């Protein structure tokens, strides 16, 4: 099977290669980001997006380059031609909102409460957890790796097993 | 049911 993208949630120009798996938020804070202290002016660059995934929650977004995405045959792709027409008709075409929609895009990967846990757990003895997400429906709520979820939201899971 | 993305 193959992925498929949900979303364009943002476009930038970055270091070559700043693709993919190293780009999650959780790999940003484990090893560092792979486009940091980036300049545009001083070493190569190239377009890359940031993805939500389609069945992968809002941690899980990475940055792509339009070949990355035809690389491994993902789904969604009339949807980057669809993001092109329309970040092009913005350019020739506002701050505060830009700041207000990225902020709002930082609490999506937020864990407001665990509800529920597997009943296996890892060989770390880590289950996994059934996350609600700040400012997003419950719909949206997503099973995550209990390993992931402890390095930052230890205080949710002290509260779903405080009850 | 969770994942990680890795390489
Ligand atoms: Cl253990
Ligand atoms: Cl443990
Ligand atoms: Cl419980």
């Amino acid at each position: 099977e193959f992925e498929t993208i949900e979303r364009f949630m943002d476009c930038r120009i970055g270091r070559k290669g700043a693709t993919g798996a190293t780009t999650t938020i959780y790999a940003v804070e484990a090893d560092g980001d792979p486009n940091a202290g980036f300049e545009k002016n001083k070493e190569p660059g190239e377009i890359q997006y940031l993805i939500k995934w389609k069945g992968w929650s809002h941690i899980h977004n990475t940055w792509e380059t339009e070949e990355t995405l035809k690389q491994q045959n993902v789904r969604g792709m009339k949807k980057l031609d669809n993001y092109k027409k329309k970040d092009q008709e913005t350019k020739r075409w506002y701050n505060c909102q830009q700041e207000l929609t990225d902020d709002l895009h930082k609490q999506y990967q937020i864990v407001e409460r665990i509800i529920a846990h597997s009943n296996q757990k890892s060989a770390a003895g880590y289950p996994d957890y059934y996350c609600k997400w700040q400012g997003l429906p419950y719909s949206e709520c997503s099973w995550e790796d209990g390993a992931l979820i402890s390095k930052k939201f230890q205080a949710c899971i002290d509260e779903y097993f405080s009850r | 049911t969770s994942r990680r993305k890795r390489a």
